[PDB]
Order: C-alpha cells, then structure tokens, then sequence
C-alpha cells in the first residue's frame, strides 16, 4: 500500500492549509496576480524495506516536501517565521491516520534565483504492515 | 541449490492421549502394530517419547498409512539390523495444534564443529588424528515485540515447565519440511535502541536429530 | 539461460494485459490518439554469477521495468492506483514457468516532464541453473 | 510493531506508609483484603516490600479496584496454584511522587544470555546440553550533565542509603509500560572531550521483574 | 529557534560595523561610487541535531559567511589588514544574546575575477534549546 | 548541557602555614570557629590536610565569610548528622598561588566502572547481582614540551617529594568550577615523531572525591 | 603457474576382494609379485590397507602395468633401501566405482605449520632452533544443500561406519591427479541465511601422504 | 607475448564465423546493403603483472568484445538468440593455441541508438608466460 | 612548542685517559677540583663513571669553565643538600670523537608507563592508588643498511664489549641538545621487500638520565 | 641505500671430499694451510664442517688466493686474538653445484627480537634493563608450486635427512652476496584458492652469522 | 638531479632509433609525406621522495611514454609487432648512464582517431641520491 499515504498527507496538509493558495501534483495552476506567497505540494517516493525472512511484514518510507516562494526585495524574515509555523506544526511522532511521520520539522539552506526566492522543507512518513 | 527466502516457523502447542505400540520391523519404510486406531489420520505430526531404541527416541515423525492395527511412519530409516535390534516396543502421542511466531528476521545457530583426538606415536614422526564426537547445537531466533499477542504466555509456561515441543520449519522453493524437538527458552527484554524495530529472543535446543521429508507427501 | 526468462516475463505481462495498451522493444508504436494512460516495457541485463570453483552452477538475474504514462493536468492519483495493482499482482515468490521473482514491488519516484508524467515500477527475476 | 522513540523515563522519590495485606487470592487478576482503605486511590503504583510468595515479592503493582476492605492488583497472573500456595500474605507501600530525568542520549543493556550446562554421556557420542540460569541484567542510562540540577541530591543520597528504589519507562508508540525496581549507582564525573556535549551515567540493577501495564488502564 | 540566531548575529555585525557600507540579503545594495572596498553578509543554514531519544532537546548550528571585496590594481596588504581584523574582533567563545560562536576566525583563498577581488572569512553559530 | 571548550587547568604551588578549627557544625554551609582568622580573606581556597571526620579529609572547599572567630565553608554538604557526628575539629591550609600548564592538547581518564558481587543461591534461579566498590581514577594531561619553561622544576620537585597537591578546573561556558587533589607523575620523555609537535605526559591520581563551585561565588 | 579453476572432486564407493601379494621389488616403478590377476586391468587406481613396509601404508596407487603375474606400481619411489627393507609384501583391493560431490563452493584447510625445538646451551650466547614434527592436515569442503541427493547415503554410512575412504582430485588446467585417504565428517544442517545459497559441511581428515601422477599416464 | 593473443583470439573467432559478415580493426568496411545483423570485432589492451620478486615469470590479461548489430524496428529475440549462441561457443576455460579464456560468456545491456541497436558480449583471455 | 625534524645523532666511539676529581660543591652550576688540567677546554663532554652521589652515576654533562685546578659543569642541579650530601667525590673521563649513522627512517621507543598499587580497606568503601616506580625506557632506531660501511664494525666491537657509551642528540628546530647514556645493540639481518628500500634496527637501553642543555651555550 | 628487485635465491646440492686445514693464522683475511692443493680453484665457496674455534663454526667463506699449500679466505675478520685464540685448525669441504628455486613470490622472516633482562633493586626505584640473548631467525619462502620440478625430490630428501645446507642469495643492484647455513623444511600441500596462484612454502632456520661479500670479488 | 636522466633516456632511445623518423620535446617535426608510422617521444616528472628525518637522502622517479601511429585501414598487426620490439627492447632491470629502469615494457590500449591511429608504450625509471 502506498496510496494511502500519499492520501493521509494530503488530508492533513489540505485540513492544515485549505485556504491559503498551494499548488498539488499534476493541476495546472497560476499564481496570485499579486504575487503573493503560495506554497507548493510534492511528493518523494523512498524505498521499500523487506524486513522478515518470510517476506511478510515490510515497510514504506516516503519523503514529502514543502516549498514556501516570494518574491525578490520582499525581505527573509518573514518566510522564515512561516516555515518555522509548518514545521512546528508538523512536529516529531505525529499519529497520521495511516502511517506516521518518522521523523519531521528539517529546514534546508535556501536556493536562490533572479525572480523569486524559495525556501524548502521536508519530512519522511513510514508505514510498517503485516501481509496476512 | 535453492533460496530460503519465504520460510516460515510453527510451534506444538496441544497434544493427545498417549498411544501405546506393541512392536515395529525394521525396513526402509516402518510399520508398527497399535491396539487402537484412536484417533489418528491421514497427514499428522507424531512425537515419540520414549522406546527401547535409543537412536529413535526423541524424534518427530509423520504417518504415511493408517489401519486399525497398522500404523506405517516414514522419515526413519530401518534397513539396519544391528543398530536397531528387532523386538523394540513403541509409545507415542499425536500433535493436535500448531501456532506459527510473527514474522522473523534473522535465524541463527552455533555448534558442529567436529573435535578431534590427535596422538603422535614414537615410531614415525607425522602427526595424524581421529574424528570425535560433535558439538551441541542450539537454534536462536528473531522477531518482533507485540504485548497484545497470545502465545506470550504459552511460552512463558513452557519455558517454566521444561517440557520437550516440537517445532515445525516449512520451505515453500525447495518443498521440504525440517522435524525437530527441543527445550524453549523464551527472552523478553525488548531491545530499545534509536530508529529500528525492537525484537525479542527465542532459543530451541535439540534432543534429537533433524528429519527431512516431502511437503507434498506430509500434505 | 537469459532469452526463456524474457520470453517468461512477456508471457506473464502480456497474459495479464492482454487489452490495454502497451509497448515493447523496439517496435514502432504510437501513443493513443486519446492520450490516455498507456505501458511501457523494459529489460534490463544484470550480471551473471559463478557459483562453484569448477565453474558449473550459475545463476542469472535480470530486472523488468514496466512504466505508466499519464497527460499533464490530470492528477496522479489513478497512475498510483495502477501501480498499486501492478505491484500487487507481481508480489514476490510468484514462480514463473522458467524462474521465479527475485524481488518484487517496487516504485520509485515519479520522473517529471512538461508534456507527460510516467512512473516506473521495478522488480527483478532470477533463474539457477546447473551445466552437466 | 513499533518504534521505541519517544520513550520517556521517571524514578521513584518518595514513599508512603507501609500496608500489609492479610490474605490474598490467586486468580487472573488478584484481590486483597486490607485491614483499612488508607489514602489509596485509583492508579496509583505500588511497591512489594516482602511477602510469603518468592516469585511476587519486589514488584511493582498497579491498582485496579478500591473498596473499603478490598483492592485489586493487576499485573501479575496467579492461575497457578502450585507456584503460588493458597494462604499468602502481601505487604507493600505506595510511591507519593514521581521525578522525570532531562534528555537522556542513550539506553544500554548486558546479560541475559541464558547458560547450558554441556554433559557426555559414555553411551552416546553426540553431546546435548541442557539450559540453566540466567545472567544478571543491569540497565545503564546517559544524559546531559548539568551542575545545578535538583536531582543530584536525590540520586547521591539514593546511591548512599543502597535502598531498593522503583522506575517506571513510558513508550507512546506501543502505548505500554514498563515496572520494575532494582538498586540505583550514579556516576558524576563528566565525559570530557572536545566538540560535544558531557554527560553522566546512571545504571539501574534488578530485584523482581518487568511487569507490561497498558497506558490506557494505568489511567 | 532560527530566527533569533540570525537576528543576533546581525544586530551584532551592524552594530560594531554601522557605517562602514555594506550589504545584507534580499535588499537591492549599490556598490559605492568611487570604488572603494565593502562588506558582503550571507547566512547558510546548517543541520538541525536530535541528541535524545525522546526528541526533546535539540541544536542548531548556523555558519556566517563576511566577504571583503576589493578593486583590481590595487594591492592586496590592505584587504589582508581588515580580513584580520575582523577575524580578531569575531573570536572564540563570543557569548551573542541567544547562542555563542561555536568556533571562528577562520580566512580562506582569495577569489580572483578580473572585475575585482574577494577574500572570505567564515565562522559558525549555536543555539543549543530544551523542549519542555 | 553545555559545551567543554575553552577550560583552563591550574595546579598548587604553594601553601601557606597550617590553621587549626577547633570546632565545626553540621548545616548546608559549615561555619567552625578558629583562634585567629590568619591571612584568610573573602573567595579564597583551602585543602584541608587531616580531620576527624573521615570522608572530609584531603577536600578543597571554599569560603564564604570571613571573621575574626567565625569561619563559613561551602562545598560539602553536613546537612546529615549520621555521616557527621558533632564534635569534629578541622585542619586545613591556605593554597598561597597557583600556576598554569602551557596549551594542554588532550585530557583523558580512567576507572569509574562499578564492580558487581554476583552470588548464586540453591533456593532460587534466576541470578542477582549487587554493587560493590568503584575503581580507583587516573587523569591524564597532555601539553607542549618546552625546555626553558619554568613549571618544569616545579613539577619535579613536587613528584620527586610526593605531597598531595590541589588541581583547579575552570569551564567558562557553565560557569562551574572543578576541585580535587591527588598525587602529581610527570613523565620527560619527548614522543619525537615526524612533521607534528612533540609533548610530554602529566597525571593526576585521587584522593579525594570532585566538588563544584559556582565561578561567581569563587570571584 | 596454473589455475585450479575447474577442479573436480571424487570420492571412493566400493572396494573389490582383498588381494595379496607375496613379492615386490624396490626400485622407481615398483614390480609386485601377484597370485592371480584377478580383475586387475590398465588404470586403475588400488588403495594399500597394510603392509610390512610402514611408510607406504594407507595409500593410493595407480597401476602402470599388468600381466598374470606380475603388476606395476607408479606413484610412489622405492629407490632408497634403507627406508624400503627387502622382503616387503603388499596387501591392497581395487577401487570399483567412484562418485563426485555436486558444485563445490569453496575449499579450506588447516595445519601444516611445521613446530620447531629450542635449545639454548649455557657456553654460548645466540639461541638456535631445531625442527620438529608437522601438525596434523584437516580438509574441508563446502558445497550446495540438497535433499534428493542420492550421496547422502553413501555418506551418512561411511561416516558410520568409520572405514578408510579414497579421495580423488582432478585439476585439468596443469593436468595433475591429487590422491589421498583418510575419515570423513559430514554434516546436514543447512546454514541458513537471507538472499544467498545454503551449504552443507563435509570434512576429510589424512592418514598417509598426497600422491602426484599425470592424468594422461592414469587414463 | 601480446601478438600471439591477438592472433589467437582472431583465428578462434574467425574460424566459427568464416562466413557471417564481420568487421576487424582498422579495416574499412560497409555494412551490408539490405541492413542485416553483422559482427563488430575489438580488441582491449589490459595490465600485466609481474608475479615473481626477480621479475622473471609474466602475465598478460586481454578483453575481447564481440558487438552485435540490429536495424530498429526488427525486434530483438534472434539478436538474443545469437547472443545465447556466442555465449555458449565461447564456454570458460576453453583452451587457446597461446593462452586460456580466463572467464566468459557475459552478456551486457543493450546500447541503443536511433539509427540501430548494439548488443555487446565481453570475456577475457590470459597467457602466463617465463623469462630466462 | 616546536618541531622534531632535521635532528642528528651521534654515538660516542672512544674516550680518554681516566680524570679523577677530588672534591666539589653543590649548587645550581657545580665546580669541582681537579688535580690537573689534562686536555680539558671549553665544549667538550664528560662521562662520569663512578662516584659517590648515587643519582648523578653514569651522566653525561658539559664543561663550562675550565682552570688549572677548577672546572665548571653545566646540566645538573645540585641546589638540594640532603639527596646530595657533602663530600662527594667524581670520576670522569672526555669523549674524544664522534660518529653520525647515515639517513635514518624511524624513530621509537617504548616504556615509562608509571606503575600504581591499589589498596582496598575495611574502613572505606572508595578504593585509591599509591604510584610507584617506572618502567625502564628503550630506544630503537632504524636506519638504511650498507655494505661498505665502516661503523658496522665499530658497533659489532661494541656490541661484544658491553661498555657503557654515550649518545647524542642536536634538535636545530628547538636549539636544544640532548645527551644520555646506555647499553647498544645491533641488528644486521635486512628486511627484504618488493619495491622500497631495507633497513637494519638498532638499539640502546637507559642507565641514567636525560640531560638538557642550550646548544649554543655548548658551543 | 638500494633496491633488492631481482634478487636470486640458491641453495647447495652437493658437496665434495672433506678437506682438512692444518693451520691458519688471525688477520683480516686469513691464511690457512691445507695438505694439499686439491681440486680448489679461483672463487669457489667453501662451507666449514667443525673447528676448534667456536664462532666460525658453520660458516661459508669464499677462496682469495689458491696455491699449493697456502689457502686465503675472505669473509670473516680474526683481528682479535682473545676471542680466536691461536693454533686453530680449519676442515671444511667444498659446494659443488648450486640449483636456483622457480620465480619466488615472496620472501618472509620472523625473529631477532631482543630479549631484555629487568631487575629491581630496594636500594633504588627508577627500574632498568640489561640485554640478553636474541631470538632465533627463521627465513620463509613461497615460490609456484610445480609437480615436474626436478629439485621437490632433493628438497624432499635433504629435509628427510636433515643435514645442514648452504643458501646463497644474490642482489645485483647491491653487488653483494649474503651466505649462510641452517635446516631446511619443505612443505608440499598447495594453498587452493579461487582466480590465483597457488604455492607452497620453504623456511629454513640458521647455524651460523652472516657473511656479506662482493660480487666482483666472487667472480 | 632531474636533467641528466632525461639526457640518458633521450640519448639511449636516440642511439638504438637513430634513423627512423621520430618527435622530439617541443621542435618543429612534420609528420612524413608517404603517412608511414613515426615514433613519437615523451617525458613526465614523478614525485620526490623524503626518505629520512634529517632529509638528506632523496630518490627521483620518471616516466617515459613513446609512441606508435600508423594510418587508418592498414590493419594493426604491423604496429603490434613494432610495439613489441620496442617492449623488448626496453626490458626491466637495465641500467642507464645516471638511472635505471623502475619497471619497463608495458603496452596500454589503443586510442583510435579518424585520421590515424596510436598505441602507447610507456615505463619508469629511477635515481638515487644523497645530498650531504
């Protein structure tokens, strides 16, 4: 099963964040005519561990990503206050109704272009299940 | 010339009555003589508990055919004579149940190793040595920690009592099946460590000697 | 021992999916004029082990891609309901008529493009085999 | 199934005043009677001191049921009759407080390899073995070392006075938790190297035996 | 615990370098008229560290990055003075207003462009914080 | 919860004449009552050479007021009265100066491990240990070798006469501060190897046990 | 300056009549005196069971030729008469069969190291050293698990059965033939592990001494 | 001794395929005119290594490639098939008139290219040789 | 605070006549009496053999100022009185020449790790450790073996004697010298490889102790 | 200060009649005298069976100037007259042929470590050492094991034998000749393994010292 | 002492091949009219070895590369037999006016261009030195 971990996450994201304007997988989306921050749903696929002799019980490990983008001469600060917001929210050993995140709240150096800075954070969510 | 992966594990947990037998022959495929048929069917597990032949005692076998005075063992071999005199009486039980442990990671096991008596004669000057008896093994097992599941307390009171069980190894590739009987030992100290599966510990130890049969044959 | 196994994962594949469309080595096909979801079919050529000191016992492995394509704007959610089912019905221990799943069911994480998304599943088949 | 981050750890400071037990029954779940209710409550621990049963003293014990004359103990199993003679009497206090260790680095154990006594006999060849005791378990914990900390104290006067102190370890993955008691050694000089944080070591020894209590049931 | 770590660290560098000019990120910065030498400020997010098992108390490292930036046909003693004097004020075992400088005064190869030339000097910060 | 770097070590040089206390109480910070104050001050060291009391015997304390009779320790806790019966009188001496180690590259220890007693009784099973007593510690001090450095003689002459010497530790960052006293070994064997500095060796034994101070309350 | 890539192995399964002879002279190739010719034909392998002559006791030879009368022996030099006393007689049977070991993964051995004596003599300084015996050589082998092999058998009752075994290796690369005898070690419990084969132990201990002869003179 | 194993090898090699359209080194040569399958032949030079400590005894390692060539469109099972063949003529331990193949029979991935298709099938021969 | 690279080595090769002194003082720069001048001047070293005072037996010093009947040393403190009593006599000789070994590899030695006994009381719980004496030192140099090198012969004939010699070490890095004494040994079997140069090994052994001196005060 | 890249390996196969020296005198290079000329010649090795003095005992020497009577040797100093006492008399025989071992892979040695002597004195506490003997030298050769090779007989039987055997070693970078005598012990069980050479191993132990010539000397 | 195994090299090499056509160390050659094959010669400079603690005795190490071009479609068996005199020719073990050869007689794959082909040969050679 892996469907429903990426439908687990994208609940808890889309519960989190309905009303703030975010991009999900394969929907061709604008931005706001403002240009205001938006953020930008993605999804990282890991490996999938045997981990018996039986080949019975395995686990799913995945990677989900945040991107938080704004635009240039706007200052810092402020994103970084926002993505420190997510990651607390998304804090260590949350119960997802399916799986649960193995560990949460990582915040990477930020890449920078000539017409919009961007900032990315990112998590793993493990799933361990038992074929019967 | 086969791959072990995809085996799995069953443990005795409930047997019956014991069953009485007044006399077996000694051939490739053994017969023996029971007063009653009881009972047993086609394709169960039988345990022997004591028998004047000392080589079979301690032994885990499986019925091939069932009279109502014949009962037919195979796993065994009795085409010798002189290892196994004729005129041996037989007792047994019959396994009624199984339970398999939750998925296992890693198997291991220690002992084989032949020793050796080596002596050197004054005569000639070349050292030579005699094969000796074979070391004890014993078969260690991994698996994950579960408070909720049940068969922690029947190992618990097996561990307690001592009591020999059987156990029961099947291998789907090369279609065998492995017999074997022992004492338990059942270790319940989690190992906690950061980011991977906490197991448990379970020990068998070994009174007999491993039998190889045909799966489909069994069943 | 190399052209039976892929004559044995063709047979297995195609006898699964005999309707939906596909494509396969280096024949001309052409995508749908619908542009809908098709499969992709890949084989790839691992090494050869030598097992003994007399050199008479090998073994060969090989690895099966097989890739769902998908148009831009339409979601992923049906692509990974498809791999879900691909990866359900090769699941490890399946014993082909030549050899057997070495190991099975896995996907890794979806290449991206701007005019189709495909998603791959891999899996990888083993035969043994003794020269008298 | 799970993973044992998150774990946390808490150790005994104070105790109340001793309670004996007239007279206890042997079931799944044992009740006692008392001679009077005391300050006891629901979910609160207790501590065996000494008792008539050997396997049962130095335990840790979770209340059930409260009434004026009867409370309920569970986390042990009594089915057995033989093991636990009828006509026992219980005595044991109650822990009044708890106290929580900062951040701990990492946990450690030794022992508990169970020993085989090797005996040949002259009639045989192959050698069987027979299990035997087990080794003593001793749990060593490491954290941060602070110099101001309130715990110091405790630990110092603890580890002078040698007596029998009880710790409680929670895990919120599986939602158990574990009781056990045993003897408290501090060590207080800090790791000093270079590039990292200090700290000391704290290691727990045992006198009864882990005892699992759900986290739901516990409260 | 990231805001205030830059936060320090800037109100720090600003305050012991006001006048002198200067760059800082995200801000459009003109270069002075005559040509002459200033200072560039760059931030780089470094890992965040879980030290317990019950993930409770945690470190955050930052590296600061000050670059003095010269033109070309001018010599270089004068840039290697104020590069050491810098790294002289930035010692070891600062105390800032919410973490410390884990290790500094470190100067590192000139960067050589033929517009004009660069020398860096980097150091790291720390913030080490209890979750209660 | 702090970081090691940027420490200092000092060792004694020099003590000033012996002071006699000829009574000192029991509280969390000792006052005891001496003839004359002497040359004591306000934050000064003192080891204490022989006493009645016998775990406070070779100890570094500090003092917190001064008087004319009236003499205030800290360090040592007497809040306990068993471990400190009344009565007691008081020796100690005044450390006058102190010195500096060059650059010191590593610091290294040993000991500490805690034996176990582990006894086996017929009645019972399973195995239990108990604690017994701690190995004895070493601290070992590596620094540049320099051959005019005038700590050499000193450093000699205190090994070559063997009289038990204070050591002072100073951490900046937690701002606590480390006493003991032991025997001085100092080893003038250059490790001559090629392209890095060459050092010698400078180990502490113990005596006593290690007390923390805050640096505030020191100076 | 050659590989063993390729190398076969084959085992001894059944000895013809014992046969005697009454004379043999002693030179490079061997000529014996026989009763009757018996079976004996051009290139078969004979295993000598005893003798008077000690040294050649225990080993395996290749005849060279035939009459009915007279029999040659290749593989062994019998120039030297101090060693090879006149007035010797043979006793060895033929080999009838031979059986070869499935894949053999890997190859081992043990001993060989030759110990040495040392004597140090009062009137001089520097020590000198004499040698002495060889430790004993010990071959094991390591090939796939099966459970049909059809060897098993022949292998389970030599091992009963303790009988001397010949042991026979063919490299083709430099075209050698490697002979020898001694007691075979079996073992049958699989070394089970994740993802790679299962083997099985077989051991061969050593009697007499390896035997060289070319393969195009055997066959 | 290096020409020798050429030669050999060549010889070998020639005398199994005297007929089927091949190409040697540093020959020019035209592929066929209807676009049929032809050999492609190589040789690599490998490391020789001294055995002995007075430099007396030699060796010489050799890897020959042997290429495969396929129109696209045309499928790839005989293009397998003759791979399988090649494979099992050229067995391990076969013995040359100069040398020995010190391992065989390995068949690799396919190279593909829009203009036709390559599969390569790679051993190795070895002479040991003594000076005097 | 610096570096070991560059440094030569010297070996004392022959001494002169037998100098006897009759009396002298003890301070921080000794001056003793002699009863003649000899072919003593300024920078040249000096062994002594024998003498009174057991610490200073078998040094090598220096002389600073020279007279007909009083010479100065430089390189041991005679400051203290009660381990160097009064009236102690010397016996010297002067180290007429030197030899340098041609390019050395490694540098090493070995020992000096001070010894501790533990003593455990009835009284105390804390066990503590006593030092005590040192393990001896020995120094091995390994250096490019040659042929036609004549000082092999001048240590072979040293090696044979056993006579105690002087060895010398310049550290240009540092301008110290070092100066000490002891027993040689030597090794002439080269360590033959594939691709890199062979060496001997040479040692020397420690009587006395390390002397330290500035090289431009000796010349 | 060279490199030993094709260095050759002899050893002796044969040696003539036993010659007998009457008297020999000390120098640098000794002269002997003989009875008779003999079939010595210009630069043919001799190897000395017995003598009276002690140290030359199982040496190889190599002939400087032949003539009818008088006989020189080199190789050997006997300066010294009290370790070589006068009226000495020489036997010795003289190596026929020589035989050269198949390309040898790698050469290895073991021994020489000088054993120490460690007294402690009460007068004292500083411990020193003396030398003593030297460990026993041991040379250990590997070289392609060959089945054809005509030289595994006369290895074979000068290890039955067990009498002493000269082995010449020659370095052409160095110009030099290393000789020597000890036992030789041959092993002949080859190390099989997977994609490499297999060998065997030649050590031989040492009677004598070493001897060190030149090569345009000895030819 | 670097120059004068050059010269030694350079005139051993010049010695035995005085008449056939070869390139020197950056003079101005032309390649011959007919394209028949020419030698082509190289020099490369190894490390200097430290070989003591009073660093006094010195070892110098050197590379020497000559090489073999012959036109396209002219086959390679003449240019694999005048490798070959030239690896025998250069064997191990022989000692030059200042040095000697370290290890000799090696020949390395074939780099192939479309105007005209090369084969390498290459070995090393040694001095050793004292300096007091």
């Amino acid at each position: 099963m892996h469907y429903e971990l990426s439908a687990a996450a994208r609940a808890a994201f889309l519960s989190k964040y309905r009303d703030f304007p975010h991009y999900m997988e394969n929907r061709n989306f604008t931005p706001p005519k403002d240009g205001g921050m938006w953020l930008r749903f993605n999804y990282i696929e890991g490996d999938t561990l045997y981990l018996s002799i039986d080949r019975k019980c395995k686990s799913y490990i995945a990677i989900v990503q945040i991107g938080v983008v704004f635009p240039p001469g706007s200052g810092v600060d402020e994103a970084r206050l926002k993505a420190k917001e997510i990651a607390d929210f998304f804090k260590d050993g949350k119960m997802l109704n399916v799986g649960y995140i193995f560990e949460g709240a990582i915040v990477h150096q930020i890449v920078k272009h000539e017409s919009g800075w961007m900032i990315p954070v990112r998590f793993t969510v493990r799933v361990d299940t038992k074929e019967t | 010339m086969h791959l072990p992966n995809g085996a799995q594990i069953f443990v005795e947990t409930s047997r019956g009555e014991e069953i009485e037998a007044t006399a077996v022959t000694n051939e490739k495929n053994p017969v023996a003589t029971v007063a009653s048929k009881g009972d047993l069917a086609k394709g169960d597990y039988v345990i022997v508990t004591q028998s004047t032949w000392a080589k079979m005692v301690s032994r885990v076998l499986i019925v091939t055919d069932a009279q109502e005075t014949s009962i037919t063992l195979a796993g065994i071999d009795t085409s010798d004579t002189l290892v196994f005199p004729a005129g041996g009486t037989m007792s047994f039980a019959k396994i009624t149940g199984w339970t398999e442990i939750p998925c296992v990671q890693e198997i291991g096991q220690d002992g084989g190793e032949q020793q050796y008596y080596t002596y050197q004669c004054l005569s000639d000057d070349k050292e030579q040595q005699i094969p000796t008896f074979k070391s004890a093994i014993s078969l260690t097992y991994t698996f994950a920690h579960e408070f909720d599941n049940p068969i922690y307390q029947i190992l618990r009171k097996l561990d307690s009592s001592g009591q020999v069980t059987a156990v029961r190894m099947y291998v789907p590739k090369a279609s065998e099946m492995r017999m074997w009987a022992g004492i338990l030992s059942f270790n319940d100290i989690p190992s906690t460590q950061v980011n991977e599966m906490e197991t448990v510990e379970l020990a068998v130890s070994l009174k007999g000697d491993f039998t190889f049969i045909s799966s489909t044959l069994a069943s």
